[PDB]
């Protein structure tokens, strides 16, 4: 009823691009001295 | 291109400003000249107290970074 459980190329050497950033690199190298 | 490391200026800018630094050192004391002149006092940072008139007392003591003013207060 109702009722239930529901409820390559490595070596580079680089040339002249550090001489180019130099003027940033020492910048910086102030600075972190 | 001159790639130095350092600030230049050249021309009217440095001359003009040489002549602002002269200018602010002698304003500085251009109150303290003649009979109806004042004194000045300064005060260091330690505190200590300088009451004076003199011109050459007041260069020496202040702290001065430009090269045309220290050339004055060396004057």
């Amino acid at each position: 009823s109702s009722s239930e459980d529901e409820d390559a190329g490595e070596g580079i050497s680089v040339n002249t691009g550090p001489k180019g950033v130099i003027n940033d690199w020492r910048r910086f190298k102030q600075l972190e001295t | 291109p001159l790639s130095v490391f350092g600030d230049r200026s050249t021309g009217e800018t440095i001359r003009s400003q040489n002549v602002m630094a002269a200018a602010s050192i002698a304003n500085i004391v251009k109150s303290s000249l003649g009979p109806v002149g004042l004194d000045k006092m300064l005060v260091d940072d330690i505190g200590d107290v300088t009451i004076t008139n003199d011109g050459a007392t007041i260069l020496k003591l202040l702290e001065v970074e430009h090269p045309a003013a220290k050339v004055l207060c060396e004057l």
